[PDB]
RNA sequence: AGACCGCCAGCUAAGGUCCCAAAGUCAUGGUUAAGUGGGAAACGAUGUGGGAAGGCCCAGACAGCGUCGAGUCGGCCUGCG
RNA sequence: AUGUCGGCUCAUCACAUCCUGGGGCUGAAGUAGGUCCCAAGGGUAUGGCUGUUCGCCAUUUAAAGUGGUACGCGAGCUGGG
RNA sequence: GCUGAAAGCAUCUAAGCACGAAACUUGCCCCGAGAUGAGUUCUCCCUGACUCCUUGAGAGUCCUGAAGGAACGUUGAAGA
C-alpha cells in the first residue's frame, strides 16, 4: 500500500 | 543420453568409462543405457 | 606393459630409421613416419624393435604399449597394407570411384564427392561396394568413417553406408 | 580490386523496353590519375593513391604541388587510396578510367551523408513520441527514461540520445551497375547513394557479391 | 647523517637482453619485475626508478604449466555495457604474444606513476631479433 | 597486544617470507593434476597414495581364441582428488 | 522525508531457452511430436473487458520465454487505482 | 569419431589425429595514433650578424619573417 501522502502545498509566510 | 548425478551399469554389457573428466556409461547393445554424469 | 614386453619383428624389405624420437618405416607398399612420446625408449637391436619406459615418467609403460602397437601397424602397413570394405544398403544407393574421388549417390538432392587423402586408393567391385586400400591404419580408418558419416545406417531398414563386418541392429516401427 | 573516385551528378531514371523504370544515380567518373604507389618494402602495405578532377594552381599549396610534381600528374581536387589485391599492379602517372567497371555487376558506393545538424531522438533513433494530449506536460518528443535507479546509478555508454546526425561516411553495398559509358565518363548505378548532388563518391566492386 | 637516497639524474641504468624461450611465464615475470624496479641494487630507493632496461626476446615461446595454455583466461571490459571480453592464453599467443609477458609483468609492478615509468623500460619482442644494438645489451640468464 | 614523550637502534607476538610488499624461489620426506588449493550435500564413479587380511596360482590361473605362459581377482580400512 | 500501484517512454543484464541454431534417447516408419543435453546472436502480437498487474476472450505469430535491475524508469510524462 | 594403450580383450583419450552450432575470433559497416606504446609514407620551408653571462638545451640586441596558418570578406544540401 502507499507509504506516503500525495505531495501538497505549504501556507504562505512573509519571506526574507 | 541420460544425464544424471548417479550413473551405474544397468546391464553386464554396460561399460563405465571416464572421458575428458566425465564418467560415462556406454552400451553397444542398448543405446537407451547411454549415460553421462552431470 | 604386456603389449610393450612383446617385441615387433622387422621383416625383410622393411627399413627402420630411428632418429631420436622420430621413426621412419619404409617398404614396398609405402613410407610411414611417426614421432613417439618422450616417455618411450626404442631400440632396433637384432632386426626386431623393442619398447620400454624412459625413466622420469609415470606413464612410461602405457606410452610404450601404444608405441609398440603403432609400430606393429606401421610394419604391417608397408608390407601387406590395410583394407576396409563398405556396403551401400538402400534402393538407388551407388558409389563410383573416379581417380581419388568417390562419387556417392545416397538419396540426396545433390552429389556427394569425397576427395581421398594422399596414400589411399578406392575401388568399385560392384555399385554397392567400396574397397579402400592404404598403408596407414589410422588414415584408412578415418576415410572409412568419413564415408559412413554421409549416411549412417538407420535402424528400421539398415539403409546407408555400413562396414562390411558391422552388425546393424534394426527394430520394428511401433505398432498402432 | 581497386575502386574509382567520382562525383554525384544527380538521379534520373532509365526506361527499359520491357516497360520498367530503373531509378539511377549518375556518377561522373573522370580519369583517376595514380599519384603514388605504396609497397611492402617502403610502406608496409600495397596501395595506390589516386587524384581526380582539377584544381586552380593558386589554390595548390607548395607541399601539395611537389607531391603531384613527383608523380608528374596534374593537381586534382583531392587524394584517395585504394588497397591492392595481390594480383594487381599499377604505375605512377597512370590514368584509370570507368572502363574498369565494364564487367562489374555490383558496386559499393561510399560518400558523406547529408548533414541534418543536431537531431532529436525521434529523428535520429526512431524513438516513439509520447502522447500529444491526455495530460502530457512538456514531454511530447523528449526521450523518456535514460536509465534504471541506484543500480547502476549511471547512464550506460552508447545510450541513444540527441546529437549530430548525418554528415558522416556511409557505404551503400551491392548496387547494380546499370550502365558504364566510357566516352561520357559516366557510371549509372541503380538506386540512391549517400550525399548531396556534387559530392565525392568512392565506387568499388562489391565486397559481398 | 641521513640515509642515502638515489637521485634520478645520477642513477645508472644498464641494458639487458633475456630469451623467454621455454621459461615459465610467472617465474620469468618476477625476475623481470625485480630488475625493472631495481630491487637487485643496493641503491634501491622506493620513490626513484633505479631499475634496468630489459629486452625480452621470443615472447611467443614462453611456457606455462598444467592446462594453462588452453585454460588460462584473460578478461577485459571495454567500458561499454555487456562489453566483457575474454581470450585464452593460446589465443593471446597467436594474436599478440608480447601482451602475455607485458600483462604478467605489469601486474607485478607498483601501481602509480613510478610503476608506469618502470614498465616503459621493458621491451618485449615476439621473435629473436631486436633493434637495440646501439644500446649494447648484455645477455641476462633468468 | 594495552599508546607518558622523543630516537633514521635492537628482540619478538599474531601473522608471514615468488612480485605488488618487509622476510626462505630454505632444507628433508611424502601427497595432489583438480588451478583442487582459491564456495556446498545426499549420492555416483576401473582417478591415485598408504595399510591389513582373504580366494585362485608353473598339477598352468585371469583376458582373448582342449589351446597361450605370471601374477591376478573382489571386497575392507584409510590419505588426497 | 529514500514519493507509493498500473500505464507511457527509454531500457539493460541473467539463462532455469519461447522462436530460430546444434545434438543424444525415444514406447522415433514418414509427417508431426515427447524428453534430455549444448546454445543468450538476434527476435519475441494487436485488440475487447477491467485502474489494473494478472486473467479470460477474439484474431494473429517462427515465437508471443522466465526472471534481475529501489517489485528498472514521476529532478522523464501520466495520475485511472 | 579414427587410431590406441594403461588393462594380451575392450575402450573417442591417457600420447596422437578428425569432424562438430545464430554462441566465440575473424570476415561486413563506422570511429580510431591523447595507441603519452602519441606509429608510417610522400611533399614543402627556413643555410644572418653580434654581444654578454653564474657557460649551456643560457640570455640579449640588430637584421631576417619562409613553408604555411590565422584573421577579415563573399559564402555553403556544413552548422546551436
Ligand atoms: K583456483
Ligand atoms: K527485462
Ligand atoms: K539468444
Ligand atoms: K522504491
Ligand atoms: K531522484
Ligand atoms: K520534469
Ligand atoms: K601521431
Ligand atoms: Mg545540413
Ligand atoms: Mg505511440
Ligand atoms: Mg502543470
Ligand atoms: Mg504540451
Ligand atoms: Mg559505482
Ligand atoms: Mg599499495
Ligand atoms: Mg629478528
Ligand atoms: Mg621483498
Ligand atoms: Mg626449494
Ligand atoms: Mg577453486
Ligand atoms: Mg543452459
Ligand atoms: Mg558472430
Ligand atoms: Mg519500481
Ligand atoms: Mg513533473
Ligand atoms: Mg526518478
Ligand atoms: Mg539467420
Ligand atoms: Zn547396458
Amino acid at each position: 500500500p502507499p507509504h506516503r501522502p500525495r505531495p501538497r502545498p505549504l501556507p504562505w509566510f512573509p519571506p526574507r | 543420453m541420460k544425464v544424471r548425478a548417479s550413473v551405474k551399469k544397468l546391464c553386464r554389457n554396460c561399460k563405465i568409462v571416464k572421458r575428458d573428466g566425465v564418467i560415462r556409461v556406454i552400451c553397444s547393445a542398448e543405446p537407451k543405457h547411454k549415460q553421462r554424469q552431470g | 606393459s604386456r603389449v610393450a614386453k612383446a617385441p615387433v619383428v622387422v621383416p625383410a624389405g622393411v627399413d627402420v630409421k630411428i632418429n631420436g624420437q622420430v621413426i621412419t618405416i619404409k617398404g614396398k607398399n609405402g613410407e610411414l613416419t611417426r614421432t613417439l612420446n618422450d616417455a618411450v625408449e626404442v631400440k632396433h637391436a637384432d632386426n626386431t624393435l623393442t619398447f620400454g619406459p624412459r625413466d622420469g615418467y609415470a606413464d612410461g609403460w602405457a606410452q610404450a604399449g601404444t608405441a609398440r602397437a603403432l609400430l606393429n601397424s606401421m610394419v604391417i602397413g608397408v608390407t601387406e597394407g590395410f583394407t576396409k570394405k563398405l556396403q551401400l544398403v538402400g534402393v538407388g544407393y551407388r558409389a563410383a570411384v573416379k581417380g581419388n574421388v568417390i562419387n556417392l549417390s545416397l538419396g540426396f538432392s545433390h552429389p556427394v564427392d569425397h576427395q581421398l587423402p594422399a596414400g589411399i586408393t578406392a575401388e568399385c567391385p560392384t555399385q554397392t561396394e567400396i574397397v579402400l586400400k592404404g598403408a596407414d591404419k589410422q588414415v584408412i580408418g578415418q576415410v572409412a568413417a568419413d564415408l559412413r558419416a554421409y549416411r549412417r545406417p538407420e535402424p528400421y531398414k539398415g539403409k546407408g553406408v555400413r562396414y562390411a563386418d558391422e552388425v546393424v541392429r534394426t527394430k520394428e516401427a511401433k505398432k498402432k | 580490386m581497386i575502386g574509382l573516385v567520382g562525383k554525384k551528378v544527380g538521379m534520373t531514371r532509365i526506361f527499359t523496353e520491357d516497360g520498367v523504370s530503373i531509378p539511377v544515380t549518375v556518377i561522373e567518373v573522370e580519369a583517376n590519375r595514380v599519384t603514388q604507389v605504396k609497397d611492402l618494402a617502403n610502406d608496409g602495405y600495397r596501395a595506390i593513391q589516386v587524384t581526380t578532377g582539377a584544381k586552380k594552381a593558386n589554390r595548390v599549396t607548395k607541399p601539395e604541388a611537389g607531391h603531384f610534381a613527383k608523380a608528374g600528374v596534374e593537381a586534382g581536387r583531392g587524394l584517395w587510396e585504394f588497397r591492392l589485391a595481390e594480383g594487381e599492379e599499377f604505375t605512377v602517372g597512370q590514368s584509370i578510367s570507368v572502363e574498369l567497371f565494364a564487367d562489374v555487376k555490383k558496386v559499393d558506393v561510399t560518400g558523406t551523408s547529408k548533414g541534418k545538424g543536431f537531431a532529436g531522438t525521434v529523428k535520429r533513433w526512431n524513438f516513439r513520441t509520447q502522447d500529444a494530449t491526455h495530460g502530457n506536460s512538456l514531454s511530447h518528443r523528449v526521450p523518456g527514461s535514460i536509465g534504471q535507479n541506484q543500480t547502476p546509478g549511471k547512464v550506460f555508454k552508447g545510450k541513444k540520445m540527441a546529437g549530430q546526425m548525418g554528415n558522416e561516411r556511409v557505404t551503400v553495398q551491392s548496387l547494380d551497375v546499370v550502365r558504364v559509358d566510357a566516352e561520357r565518363n559516366l557510371l549509372l548505378v541503380k538506386g540512391a547513394v549517400p550525399g548531396a548532388t556534387g559530392s565525392d563518391l568512392i565506387v568499388k566492386p562489391a565486397v559481398k557479391a | 647523517m641521513k640515509t642515502f637516497t638515489a637521485k634520478p639524474e645520477t642513477v645508472k641504468r644498464d641494458w639487458y637482453v633475456v630469451d623467454a624461450t621455454g621459461k615459465t611465464l610467472g617465474r620469468l615475470a618476477t625476475e623481470l619485475a625485480r630488475r625493472l624496479r631495481g630491487k637487485h641494487k643496493a641503491e634501491y630507493t622506493p620513490h626513484v626508478d633505479t631499475g634496468d632496461y630489459i629486452i625480452v626476446l621470443n615472447a611467443d615461446k614462453v611456457a606455462v604449466t598444467g592446462n594453462k595454455r588452453t585454460d588460462k583466461v584473460y578478461y577485459h571490459h571495454t567500458g561499454h555495457i555487456g562489453g566483457i571480453k575474454q581470450a585464452t592464453f593460446e589465443e593471446m599467443i597467436a594474436r599478440r604474444p608480447e601482451r602475455v609477458i607485458e600483462i604478467a609483468v605489469k601486474g607485478m609492478l607498483p601501481k602509480g606513476p613510478l610503476g608506469r615509468a618502470m614498465f616503459r623500460k621493458l621491451k618485449v619482442y615476439a621473435g629473436n631479433e631486436h633493434n637495440h644494438a646501439a644500446q649494447q645489451p648484455q645477455v641476462l640468464d633468468i
